């Protein structure tokens, strides 16, 4: 079956790893440990076809930027994530984009906006000002509440549909 | 079966329930607990566990504040003893001495080893965790008042020395080694001209040693408290994580100065000698087991800039091109190989640490603080014990020291490396991607000729150790 | 790997905690601060084969028979220690010899005898009775110096060596 390579990139606490911990882990077991073999991939099932889901987080190695080509060569598509309650992540998300282009060399690669709801903190990017920055970028826009999983699944298979339609 | 104290006069005997503890299903290992229970495991008396020392010592502050676990081990301490028997009251009624049987077992079996763990614990609160004390003045005072309450002739010797231990960290570690360091090594920069050095100019075996002695030195000052809490990915992460940072920036610096090196010398057969002397100084790192230095260079040759210079990665000779192949090939699949390798080496090496911070992170995101049970809420101690086995892997590897002689000089060109000058990350970044564009430009463009910009002779002098002295 | 459970054991005083962080960090421990139970963690490659040595530093003659008991249960091989300059300590071994065949209920535990301090002149027990003593155990002798690092290793990986053909 096709294997997905995803990287979830973004400013450093937006809740980057939550999201990646959301779709993987198993919600119903009181124990998660991210250092077992595999707890990176998922097998799951997308508009009927099967398929391999295999997901690079590099939440916690932010401050490393200049492995950040490194890590990003080795997607096929990508999640771009700020945190609703920081501008600053959000102002992030230009380069995180031409850094992308730049190491795939090439002017439409595969990927996602996603804003995600971290905490109870007051919102300062509101869904109109996103929904604007992913159109002009031309991909979609996927709002996203780790914590609650809500649109988790919605940012990742979104993604899928965008690899399979590149 | 020995008789505790009553749970009236001392809390630290309720029996145990599914209501304040639980266990993981050979000593017990806990998964979750209120803070009393684990309090009174931290200081059990039927078993050993330093293991439970250091991991509560590590993790508490994210459920008990440092005064509270201070009063509640001096209560842990504070054990009553037991009232005279039925047989010593016979005794002590007809005038004689009671043989006080129950009594001498419940001073041998409960009090002494609670009482001497709880000592252990502030032993090693103050020997390692010094912090909290350095940030609040009055915990301090408290402990030293408690150890100077602490009467009898049998602890006494524990009293004496963690007053000493307290008052040596107060007013503010020589090396042995199996055998003698390595000469040092010398190429056309020669020692006290460092007006001369560069990563051409110095011998590669000693640019390899220095960096590794330095990378180490700042692996083995990160401390715990820089970890636990994801502290160093929150907003007061220059306050709380200043050593881990500062490792960080080191190996992004040196990442990028890889990187400036090769775009900057724009004649192709000198940019093909600068990269194969850097392959040289990566297989110097494998040797010395520096994982961190093999992968700033690993970085460095996937980067934007340099990645895409096929002219030059052309000439490179093939047995470099394996070796830069299996060093990057040890990130792949989410550093599979590189676990494998850094288990099997003989230390002293120097990890990279981002993986550490990686799963340190999703072990505080993707477990709760506390589990329920029946409307209880018990510490989830399970994810502590998840973050303490990794901080505890960190530590072992920072034991080890290398048995390599320092260079100042080469040290200190070293320390101050600074590829970015004043500029912006952003404008250096696209500065060198700039500088590949223009030395290599995209096909179809022709492939121009730059004049050499090195006066002194490009040849290595290889990576094999020299023994003269 | 294969893990190892070390213990250390012998009368306060005779250099358990010196040797133990000698190995650990090649460091020698001139203060004397008794100890009441101690844990390092140390890999390293023995025989061409990677190990994850778990060294359990107990604390000495400190008349606590009751906890040393404890720690004999887990160790899988114990490195029993005296100081060539303490007759006293030399004379407490078999003690502790006796304890450990009592706990473990054996008469081969992996042991090793170790005649700390042996870079001090002023020596009260001849290598000779001590390698009597070790040949009656059916066990190594090995002199040390956790100061100058002398057979430091040696004592510690023979004792591994032992546990491994146990
Ligand atoms: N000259 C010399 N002194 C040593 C040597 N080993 C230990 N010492 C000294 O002996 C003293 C006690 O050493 P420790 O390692 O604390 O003794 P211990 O057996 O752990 O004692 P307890 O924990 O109380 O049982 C210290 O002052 C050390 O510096 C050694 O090989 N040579
Ligand atoms: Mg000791």
């Amino acid at each position: 079956m096709t294997e997905y390579k995803l990287v979830v990139v973004g400013a450093g606490g937006v809740g980057k790893s939550a999201l990646t911990i959301q779709l993987i882990q198993n919600h119903f077991v009181d124990e998660y440990d991210p250092t077992i073999e595999d707890s990176y991939r998922k097998q799951v099932v997308i508009d009927g076809e099967t398929c391999l889901l295999d997901i690079l987080d590099t939440g916690g190695q932010e401050e490393y930027s200049a492995m950040r080509d490194q890590y990003m060569r080795t997607g096929e598509g990508f999640l771009c994530v700020f945190a609703i309650n920081n501008t600053k992540s959000f102002e992030d998300i230009h380069q995180y984009r031409e850094q992308i282009k730049r190491v795939k060399d090439s002017d439409d690669v595969p990927m996602v906006l996603v804003g995600n709801k971290c905490d109870l903190a007051a919102r300062t990017v509101e869904s109109r000002q996103a929904q604007d920055l992913a159109r002009s970028y031309g991909i979609p826009y996927i709002e996203t509440s780790a914590k609650t999983r809500q649109g988790v699944e919605d940012a990742f298979y979104t993604l899928v549909r965008e690899i399979r339609q590149h | 079966q020995m008789r505790l104290p009553s749970a009236d006069v001392y809390r630290f005997a309720e029996p145990d329930s599914e209501e304040n503890i639980i266990f993981e299903e050979g000593i017990p290992i806990i998964k979750a607990g209120t803070v009393i229970k684990l309090i009174e495991r931290l200081t059990y008396h039927m078993y050993a566990d330093p293991n439970f020392v250091r991991t509560f010592l590590t993790t508490y502050r994210s459920f008990c504040k440092p005064q509270e676990l201070l009063s509640l081990i001096i209560e842990r301490f504070e054990i009553p003893e037991p009232e005279p028997t039925e047989a010593d009251r016979i005794a002590i009624e007809n005038g004689d001495q009671p043989l006080s049987a129950e009594l001498k077992r419940f001073r041998k079996e409960y009090i002494q080893p609670v009482q001497l763990r709880v000592l252990n614990v502030c032993r090693h609160w103050v020997e390692h965790h010094f912090y909290d004390f350095e940030r609040d003045a009055y915990l301090l005072q408290r402990m030293e008042e408690f150890i100077g309450t602490v009467r009898g002739k049998a602890m006494k010797k524990w009293v004496e020395s963690i007053t000493k231990i307290i008052q040596r960290k107060k007013i503010a570690h020589n090396i042995t080694f199996q055998s003698s360091p390595p000469t040092v090594e010398w190429h056309i920069s020669r020692p006290g001209h460092i007006e001369t050095f560069d990563l051409l100019t110095l011998h590669p075996i000693e640019i390899a040693r220095q960096l590794t002695l330095l990378e180490s030195d700042l692996y083995r000052a990160v401390q715990p408290s820089e970890l636990v809490g994801s502290v160093w990915t929150k907003e007061d992460k220059e306050i709380n994580s200043p050593n881990l940072l500062k490792m960080i920036r080191h190996t992004t610096n040196l990442t990028l100065w890889f990187e400036k090196c090769i775009v900057e010398t724009e004649n192709l057969e000198e940019r093909v000698a600068v990269v194969s002397r850097i392959i040289e100084i990566l297989q110097v790192f494998q040797e010395l087991n520096n994982f961190n230095g093999v992968l700033e260079v690993v970085s460095a040759m996937n980067s934007s800039p340099v990645y895409r210079l096929d002219h030059t990665f052309e000439q490179i000779p093939s047995r470099q091109k394996k070796i830069l192949e299996e060093a990057h090939e040890l990130s792949e699949d989410h550093y599979k190989k590189y676990l494998a390798k850094l288990r099997s080496i003989n230390p002293p090496c120097v990890p990279f640490f981002g993986i550490y911070l990686t799963n340190i992170l999703k072990t505080e995101e993707g477990n709760p603080e506390v589990l329920k049970r029946h409307g209880k809420e018990l510490i989830n101690f399970s994810k502590r014990r998840k973050v303490a086995e990794i901080t505890g892997e960190i530590q072992q590897y920072q034991n080890q020291p290398y048995c390599l002689r320092v260079e100042s000089d080469i040290k200190r060109f070293f320390e101050n490396l600074n590829p970015m000058g004043n500029s912006m990350e952003k404008e250096f970044t696209d500065y060198l991607f700039n500088k590949s564009l223009e030395i290599e430009p995209r096909n179809p463009k022709p492939l121009p000729r730059f004049p050499k910009k090195y006066s002194y002779p490009l040849k290595s002098p290889g990576v094999r150790p020299s023994n003269p002295r």
